[PDB]
RNA sequence: CCCCGAUAGACCUUACCAACCCUUGCCAAUUCAGCCUAUAUACCGCCAUCUUCAGCAAACCCUAAAAAGGAACAAUAGUAAGCACAAUCAUAGCACAUAAAAACGUUAGGUCAAGGUGUAGCUUAUGGGUUGGAAAGAAAUGGGCUACAUUUUCUACAUAA
RNA sequence: ACAGGUUUGG
């Protein structure tokens, strides 16, 4: 199983925004911009609202590997900050050590 | 290594003008179309297939929405 | 893919090849716990029955 | 039934060659280094801890395979492949009379499943703009056309592609840029009058 | 109090290991990374990418010689092939240990897409450092 | 005694396509501790004397990025726990180099490239005029 | 665990034999200069802590020594204070006093024969000889050492001191006496050198709160100063700035006799002084005498500002600035 | 491959065969859970895309379509057998590609199938001859019915198709191995097939005269001749023979070199013109050609030959050129019985710690020619070096291997400088086997002779008391010799209990220690105990 | 889900919970019982759920001269071989539960009077062979500290005596009663008295 | 404790609610999953506090008996491994300072909601999804920013307007 | 009585 069904939900928003990616990249060309007028703008929200809710990749949460922590994460490690100390005190980690200065 | 891109060129990255034929050339088109044509060309990651596709979705849009450019008032094939 | 991860984990210790410490004692667990009496009620029985 | 063997300690010969024992990078395995090598902080009463089982000393990097006989060792057998330098350009002055065009192209490594690093797509292109044969009007015109990438006061032009994914596709486009600059620095067109 | 990773004093007479006897404060100052690769460094990337496969080694070895590892696991990382290290008792007949050390380079190999070598130091028992 | 008799048997071919030729090849090595720099420096400045390059070596300035994250698990913000990654820096400045040596140079290089550390190579590839530049009239 | 230490001795002896031989060193000409050195390039543990890297020295040195034997075959100790607990702490107390009643009778005869021919040896202050610390003590006395042992030792001593001290006992009381490390605080003067037709040459450096500069002065010329290429009164428009550049030159009565040119580099508009005025005060040593540049070090013109900024601290707001702690 | 951990690396041969299987096992099982769950390995993660990494799959692509299920199967016996049948039950023509696959593909893996399937190559449709034999000529070799193979030469050539090579490769072997007291037309006939293989246009390779070559060793001893005839005429040719030819005709030189010492002098020059230049092993016959290169030189005593010949395995390759390890433990034993006693004792301790404990362990044989080198030279301080790898490494065959390993010691004299390693020696034997093993009675006369002069009766005096309660009694020259050094030490008390151990039990020479023991007392001064011994032995 | 698992010694220590912070003083001692059973115990790392004997792990490697290959068992056999393992789960307890008799002193229940064997030897070398001890008292004494609370020392009264005349008594106390028996049997050789026995 | 979980809330986050849907419902399978359901007064993992306080302590010895205690420096029965302190380490040279560290324990202190958990409770629901809302201030209060000016404000500007 | 169990943090 995965973590958590929040996690099990966040997969799937990431799989629907990779798989809508090209197409909100298209129709938001459209929308802008300035040079084209507003007719068929207005046209283009509409066709983009009419994606599935999931597509954007706004909805992605991002959260822990292991536990799944919504808050907390670092972006570089992709861990949470409680993880990150269990693994780095215990010397997983390459180049993490206490900051003494 | 082991990528070699499909053995492209620059011409056929950076040099995209030559799929812009099928649009009205005094018209707004071109001058949306000079942006997307910049910005594929600026951009590495992609492969010279995939901007091909992108502007034949745009060609296929702009063909099939014809009653939308004939009522802004700006006269587009 | 944490669904493959817990599949090949699974697939080996049923196989004979992973151990999964935590796994037997939440097995040792259940099974105590069905022994003394309070276990897992069937799919449809534990509202209405 | 358990069986114990004494290590290779007590065969290592004196005169034995050690790049022989220790050819390529390994995990500095106690059973065929003959060194008694104590590593760890000491207690307050004892000494560091032996060589077997030390954990500390198969944390740390060994370079028992880059001992300097085995870096002569092989260094000798590399001078088949390599090519002699030419004398005739120990000094800059005529190597830029001679190549006066720069290429920078980097290069990068990591240790794991992927090679590919976005960092190496950047070709650097430096041109000494007085070593070619741009004339007056031609120079001042190149200046006004490349802008910024002119240092007048080294008076180099340096060209920063990264258009294409590509390092030979964006070395062709900086020397496709090269071109049409040097092309263009000298048509006089109508609005140049003004 | 810490408590991260940190072992506390018992009456006196329980076996503690070289590592487990030093407190966190103690990392690149007298003990040394269990974990070595490029990930960790300022201006290289993949460091959760490392870090995830050096938790899952991690845990397979562990479940792969239950009983039998000393200590924690050495993780090199070295130019597309990955080296692992093990302190192990010598419990186990040495051709079990040969069928697992084979079956371990062709099973991680082929799930990480990358060679891997699998080094074993067979121990008689725990070393212990402080009091035992 | 029984020492393996030919045991040379190389496949160098000599191409008629001039070699390539490079002014500067600088090797930017970072790492974590300072000790496995210096065996590192030690290595290549004995790999290099032997080819004759003739390296130059400066210790670039060191860079440290520090963090700060929660001391406790739920609620204590007033106490933290620092964490610190160095990243140590070394310069090996190659001079007058061929393609072949280059070629040659780098792999003894990466072949024996440690697992602490990472290296970035900048090569100043020399080259003279292309031919639509040499004395072009439009 | 003699016959330990014996097979420790013979696997260091042939290991380091097996290390000259994988180093390419002469094994007779190979020391423990040499071993150091290839242990710490084959062994790169880079660590904070020096005695955690491996290192493989002798085995006299690696184990620790102990108390030597004090009875013999027959059981009898060989010293007379073996059972006092420290046969040497006490022994060379007994020795002290002892010294101690032979210069009182001494000095004792001397005062009635009407002869006084010794003097006062305390006085130690331009020598700055110290007495000797617990450390230091339990350094030559291989057995440990109390405070109130420590303190009645050195208190005995000040007693012999304070009293007129003969030929060997000057030696006796100063053998237990430790000076300055060096005593030689005294820096050093740079040479004068001629650069390119260039008399009265002189260059100093100076560092303060993260601020470098260098100055170069020709104590030929007249007397200004070009910083960075402008001029001082335009670099440095506050009064303050100027007058940390006219302190190092009015206590010298150096004004208007060199010529100066400074570079810095770092810090704001004081610290850049501060900067300057180190680095003159140190590099106009070479144009005066000892007794001014002993003069400027007391007065702290050759002596840096260690005051720099301290680390912010977790939960502070400047290093000392606490939040306001509510009691309630 | 082993481990370098002392728990790991191999102590005997037996071992080091048994880890390289145990390892194969896990690296096999493995594969095979790769192959049964794909799904956890179809995630790439390296840039490169190594496909060897990859999972495989047994499966074919495609069920319905008949002519892309026989492509899958005749890949991957039993199901491109059931294939073929689903082929056949829609009415569907093959061509003449797929069938020879099909039939290829049951000829590498598999008696009336193979009848069944044959049928199925000529009656349902009109395959090419060329695609007949390499199929049916191939597969009754196998099944040992090469009657039906020689019909196939006529069917083709009455066809008008040429005959390939492959055809020849094996139908001179099938009409050689069928014989009925005749020798002459089998050969007469291989020669016949050659004028028409030479007239074909076919132009013979490497393995047709490899093939003629291989049947001339099973029928004649005195067929050599041909076999160099053809040599020559392949030397004329200009292809270079590899290692397979010339090891038939040192092993017909060797079948013929018992009786005749004259073929050694051609094996050896012939050798000697070979091993000028470095060879590959593109034949994968090329193993039991140093088997007999060497097992000659080890049959005839030829040491400056047998240095020949481990010079020219390591030339090119000193790995790829043998396969299986039952040839390099054979191998390597044969070279070191010439190499220990034909040369220096120098050079065989020196081979001794670079070929014994690394490359492979000795047999029980080359383990007495150890034994009969130290022995004819006279060196002792050796024995005890090699008998302490010996324990490892012969433990298997110690109890057959222990009655020679100590004789050595009474052969030579007793030197007061290795009286420790005489005591050692003995005691790591004799400590080890009271505690469990058929201790032979010669061992007491060493144990004897080795403190006699090492001056130590008080051990040696138990080990003879501790054989005698072993329900076996040694010579009464052991008791004699105890006797004279009991009475060299003046120890009266030791000799009335061995005379008492010995009458009881009625030794041969009791008369002459009745004698000893009588001047054993005079010496002594114990005439009393002299008389109360015989008034003892008489009741 | 599989890295959210944790080792058993971890799930043991946070199941029993001996570290609690109620049991430092006594608030617990309400469900006195802790016991943490091994799951590794009988665990044959080769057999597994779908019953594959492994050429390295169940099954020998070598039969017959030949290799073994890959095979399963049927599910006829694997089902007896759990059973086994239930039995052999079954009978744990019966292994570990034997407490080691020796003979009675005075009750059956007590240490008085029973036999303790002669005490270590001295420092110097001299071995006491011929003195024979008994234990006369054996009491659990509590103490109340400042932490721990009730700290239970074992104090033992241990008597000395060889038979001639030579005898004398002892007190030992520590925390262990093996210790407190060896401090007694120490420290009673060295008061000992001699009692004048008419014609002994 | 009060810019605390949260170094971060339009949907997702979010465990809350209302409307509607699905019940071997993430895995190969499991009369099985899954619960942010209760128990922090069962836990581990992590910490706050005394706390820059130093004390803890196995092995011996002593007491006109010993439950226990063991100290007088012009010294009266105290020695002692190791854990604390100290030293060392980091702020690229010393010293200093800072940083780091601070055992055994008290507060049944905080965390079942980082994560796994024993016990006690759910299985056509306290489980799994979609959409919409999660206000607002009668009132009090903690902590920060702007200032209440002339040592001020604006303008160009290193500080002479 | 040859005695033993039973108070209490002890
Ligand atoms: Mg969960
Ligand atoms: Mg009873
Ligand atoms: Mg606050
Ligand atoms: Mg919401
Ligand atoms: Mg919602
Ligand atoms: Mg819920
Ligand atoms: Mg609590
Ligand atoms: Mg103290
Ligand atoms: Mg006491
Ligand atoms: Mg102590
Ligand atoms: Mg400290
Ligand atoms: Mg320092
Ligand atoms: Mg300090
Ligand atoms: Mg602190
Ligand atoms: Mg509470
Ligand atoms: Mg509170
Ligand atoms: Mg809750
Ligand atoms: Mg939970
Ligand atoms: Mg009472």
């Amino acid at each position: 199983y995965y973590v958590d069904w929040k996690m099990l939900r966040d997969v799937k928003r990431r799989k629907m925004a990779y798989e809508y990616a090209d197409e909100r990249l298209r129709i938001n060309s459209l929308r802008k911009n300035t040079i084209l007028p507003k007719d068929l703008q207005e046209v283009a929200d509409e066709e983009i609202a009419s994606l599935p809710r999931d597509s954007c990749p706004v909805r992605i949460r991002n959260r822990c590997v292991m536990t799944s922590r919504p808050r907390g994460v670092k972006r570089r490690w992709r861990l949470s900050r409680i993880v990150f100390r269990h693994l780095a005190d215990h010397g997983q980690l390459s180049g993490v050590q206490r900051a003494m200065w | 290594a082991g990528f070699d891109d499909d053995g492209s060129e620059f011409h056929e990255h950076i040099f995209l003008d030559k799929y812009l034929q099928d649009f009205p050339k005094q018209g707004p088109i071109r001058h949306f179309m000079e942006l997307v044509t910049c910005g594929l060309s600026k951009n590495p990651y992609l492969s010279v297939k995939q901007k091909v596709e992108h502007i034949e979705w745009f060609r296929n849009y702009f063909n099939e929405k014809r009653v939308i450019l004939k009522e802004s008032g700006i006269q587009l094939n | 893919n944490h669904n493959t991860y817990f599949a090949l984990m699974g697939t080996l210790r049923f196989l004979g090849l992973y151990r999964d410490e935590h796994q037997d004692f939440r097995d040792e667990q259940l099974r105590l716990k069905k022994l003394r009496g309070k276990g897992k009620p069937r799919k449809g029985e534990g509202k209405r029955a | 039934r358990r069986k114990a063997l004494p290590p290779r300690t007590e065969k290592m010969a004196v005169d034995q060659d050690w790049p022989s024992v220790y050819p390529v990078a390994a995990p500095f395995k106690p059973s065929a280094v003959p060194l008694p090598v104590r590593m760890g902080y000491p207690v307050k009463r004892g000494v560091p801890m032996a060589k077997e089982g030390n954990l500390e000393l198969l944390k740390i990097p060994n370079f028992l395979h880059l001992t300097p006989v085995a870096i002569k060792r092989h260094c000798e057998a590399l001078k088949d492949f390599c090519t002699e330098w030419p004398a005739a350009l120990d000094s800059d002055e005529k190597c830029e009379k001679h190549f006066p065009i720069e290429i920078d192209t980097a290069d990068y490594v990591s240790a794991g499943p992927s090679i590919r690093n976005p960092k190496a797509r950047v070709v650097t292109l430096r041109v000494k703009l007085s070593s070619l044969n741009l004339d007056d009007h031609a120079k001042k015109k190149l200046i006004k056309l490349v802008g910024d990438r002119y240092c007048k006061s080294t008076d180099v032009l340096t060209i920063k592609t990264d258009r294409c994914p590509l390092k030979r596709q964006n070395y062709d486009y900086a020397v496709y840029l090269l071109t049409v600059l040097y092309h263009e620095s000298w048509k006089t067109e109508e609005w140049e009058k003004k | 109090k810490n408590r991260a990773a940190r072992v506390r004093v018992s009456k006196g007479d329980k076996p503690v290991t070289y590592e487990e006897a030093h407190a966190p404060h103690y990392i690149a100052h007298r003990k040394g990374w269990l974990s070595l690769h490029t990930g960790n460094l300022d201006g290289e990337d993949h460091a959760a990418e490392r870090t995830v496969e050096d938790v899952f080694l991690r845990k397979f070895m562990l479940g792969t010689f239950p009983g039998c590892l000393a200590d924690q696991l050495v993780l090199k990382r070295r130019a597309n092939q990955l080296e692992i290290c093990a302190l192990v008792l010598r419990q186990l007949p040495p051709h079990k240990f040969y069928f697992l050390v084979g079956y371990s380079e062709t099973l991680l190999s082929h799930f990480y897409k990358c060679p891997v070598h699998l080094h074993l130091q067979t121990v008689p028992s725990k070393v212990v450092y402080k009091y035992i | 005694v029984d020492v393996p008799k030919d045991m040379t048997k190389p496949e160098i071919t000599i191409s008629d396509e001039p070699d390539t030729l490079y002014k500067r090849l600088s090797v930017l090595v970072k790492g974590h501790d300072k000790a496995v720099l210096d065996s590192y420096e030690y290595f290549a400045v004995l790999a290099a004397k032997e080819l004759g390059i003739s390296i130059k070596v400066h210790e670039p300035p060191r860079k440290i990025e520090r963090f700060t994250l929660l001391k406790s698990v739920h609620i204590f913000k007033k106490h933290r726990v620092q964490y610190e990654m160095r990243t140590l820096y070394r310069c090996l400045e190659l001079e007058h180099l061929t393609g072949s040596t280059a070629d040659v140079y780098l792999e003894y290089i990466q072949r024996n490239l440690p697992e602490g550390v990472a290296m970035e190579v900048t090569k100043t590839k020399l080259e003279q005029l292309p031919e639509h530049i040499r004395k072009p009239i439009w | 665990t003699v016959d330990f230490i014996k097979k420790q001795i013979e696997e260091f002896n042939i290991g380091k034999r097996h290390l000259a031989n994988m180093m390419g060193e002469d094994p007779e000409t190979f020391t423990q200069e040499d071993i150091d050195r290839a242990i710490a390039y084959l062994f790169p543990s880079g660590l904070f802590e020096k005695r955690a890297r491996p290192i493989m020295k002798h085995p006299e040195e690696i184990f620790p020594k102990q108390r030597a034997i004090q009875w013999g075959e027959d059981g009898r100790p060989f010293h007379f204070l073996f059972y006092t607990g420290k046969q040497s702490y006490y022994s060379l107390m007994h020795d002290t006093y002892g010294k101690l009643l032979d210069v009182e009778k001494h000095h004792n005869q001397l005062r009635a024969k009407d002869l006084l021919a010794e003097k006062t040896k305390i006085l130690k202050d331009p020598i700055g000889s110290r007495w000797l610390i617990k450390e230091e003590l339990e350094e030559m006395l291989v057995e440990k050492l109390s405070d109130q042992d420590y303190a009645q030792f050195i208190r005995l001593l000040e007693r012999l001191s304070a009293l007129p001290c003969g030929a060997t006992e000057e030696d006796f009381v100063n053998r237990f006496r430790r000076s300055i490390p060096i005593q030689s605080k005294k820096q050093l003067i740079e040479p004068l050198q001629y650069d390119e037709q260039g008399m009265a040459f002189s260059r100093g450096e100076g560092k303060r709160k993260t601020a470098k500069a260098e100055v170069v002065v020709y104590g030929q010329g007249s007397g200004r100063i070009d910083v960075n290429g402008v001029d001082y009164l335009l670099y440095f428009p506050v009064t303050q700035d100027r007058e940390q550049l006219m302190f190092p030159l009015h206590f010298l009565d150096r004004l208007g006799k060199h010529d100066m040119t400074c570079a810095v580099s770092g810090g704001g508009r004081s610290a850049q002084a501060g900067a300057v005025r180190l680095a003159m005060a140190r590099a106009l040593c070479s144009f005066v005498t000892e007794d001014e540049v002993e003069w400027m070090r007391q007065a702290g013109l050759l002596t840096a500002d260690p005051r720099v900024r301290e680390r912010k601290k977790p939960g502070q707001e400047g290093a000392r600035r606490k939040f306001t702690w509510k009691k309630r | 491959v082993f481990q370098d951990d002392p728990y790991l690396i191999p102590t005997s041969s037996v071992e080091s065969h048994s880890f390289l299987l145990a390892k194969k096992s896990g690296e096999n099982a493995a594969k095979f859970i790769i192959n049964s769950y794909p799904k956890y390995f179809q995630k790439d993660i390296a840039e490169p895309h190594i496909p060897c990494l990859m999972p495989e799959y047994f499966e074919p692509q495609i069920e319905d379509v008949s002519e892309a299920a026989l492509q899958e199967r005749i890949k991957l016996n039993y199901n491109f057998q059931q294939r073929e049948q689903s082929e056949e039950l829609e009415e569907a023509t093959e061509a003449d590609n797929e069938k020879s696959k099909t039939k290829a593909g049951h000829h590498l893996g598999v008696t009336w199938r193979t009848k069944n399937n044959a049928e199925r190559i000529f009656a349902l449709m009109p395959e090419k001859n060329a695609h007949s034999y390499c199929t049916m000529i191939r597969g009754m070799v196998k099944h040992q019915a090469p009657t039906q193979a020689l019909n196939l030469y006529t069917v083709l050539l009455n066809n008008r198709l040429r005959a390939d090579v492959y055809t020849f490769n094996s139908l001179i072997e099938a009409t050689a191995l069928v014989v009925n007291e005749k020798f002459e037309e089998k050969w007469n006939n291989i020669l016949d097939l050659l004028k028409q293989m030479v007239t074909q246009n076919v132009k013979p390779n490497l393995q047709t005269f490899n093939t003629i070559l291989k049947c001339l060793r099973r029928f004649y001893a005195f067929g050599k001749l041909p076999a160099l005839q053809t040599l020559r005429e392949m030397k004329a040719i200009g292809i270079e023979p590899s290692l397979a030819t010339y090891h038939y005709v040192i092993q017909l030189f060797y079948q013929h070199e018992s009786p005749s010492k004259g073929s050694s002098l051609i094996i050896y020059d012939i050798m000697n013109e070979v091993m000028g230049k470095r060879f590959s092993p593109r034949d994968p016959d090329d193993d039991m050609f140093f088997q007999s290169a060497m097992r000659v030189c080890s049959s005839l005593r030829d040491l400056e030959l047998a240095y020949q010949v481990h010079g020219l395995l390591n030339t090119g390759d000193n790995w790829k050129l043998i396969g299986s390890d039952h040839r390099r433990n054979f191998y390597y034993s044969k070279f070191f019985n010439l190499l220990c006693f034909m040369e220096q004792i120098d050079v065989t301790l020196k081979w001794y710690k670079d070929l014994i404990p690394s490359v492979f362990f000795p047999h029980s044989q080359t383990m007495i020619d150890l034994l009969q080198a130290l022995d004819v030279a006279n060196r002792l301080d050796m024995v005890p070096q090699i008998w302490k790898d010996s324990k490892e490494y012969g433990h298997t065959f110690r109890n057959e291997l222990k009655e020679e390993i100590l004789m050595l010691m009474a052969r030579d004299q007793h030197p007061p400088e290795l009286q420790v390693a005489f005591a050692d020696c003995a005691a790591d034997i004799k400590s080890t086997y009271e505690s469990q093993p058929e201790w032979p009675a010669s061992s007491l006369n060493y144990v004897a002779v080795l403190f006699l002069r090492a001056g130590r009766t008080q051990e040696a005096w138990k080990m003879l008391g501790l054989f005698r309660k072993h329900n076996k009694i040694p010579r009464a020259e052991l008791l004699n010799e105890f006797l004279d050094s009991a009475k060299a030490s003046s120890s009266p008390a030791q000799a009335i209990e061995l005379v008492k151990l010995a009458s009881a039990f009625s030794l041969p020479v009791c008369e002459g220690l009745t004698r000893r023991v009588m001047a054993e007392f005079t010496l002594t001064q114990e005439q009393r105990e002299a008389l109360g011994e015989l008034t003892a032995l008489t009741s | 889900s599989f890295f959210t698992k944790l080792t058993a010694d971890e799930l043991w220590k946070g199941a029993l919970a001996e570290s609690g912070a109620g049991a430092r003083k006594g608030r617990g001692k309400r469900t006195k019982k802790k016991r943490r059973k091994d799951l590794n115990r009988g665990q044959i790392i080769g057999e597994g759920r779908h019953g594959f004997l492994w050429p390295g792990l169940n099954i020998p490697l070598m039969r017959n001269g030949a290799v073994q290959t890959i095979a399963q068992r049927s599910k006829e056999d694997q089902e007896k071989v759990e059973a086994d393992m239930v039995q052999q789960r079954e009978e744990w307890d019966r292994r570990r539960k034997m407490k080691v008799k020796r003979e009675r002193g005075w009750s059956g229940n007590t240490w008085g009077g029973v036999s303790l064997g002669p005490p270590d030897p001295g420092p110097n070398g001299e071995t006491y062979d011929d003195f024979d001890t008994r234990i006369l008292e054996v009491r659990n004494v509590f103490n109340m500290t400042a932490k721990e609370g009730r700290k239970r020392s074992v104090r033992v009264l241990v008597a000395v005596g060889n038979g001639k005349g030579a005898a004398g008594f002892a007190i030992g106390k520590a925390t262990e009663r093996a210790d407190a028996f060896r401090k007694a049997k120490n420290r009673a050789v060295h008061y000992l008295h001699y009692i004048e026995r008419y014609e002994d």
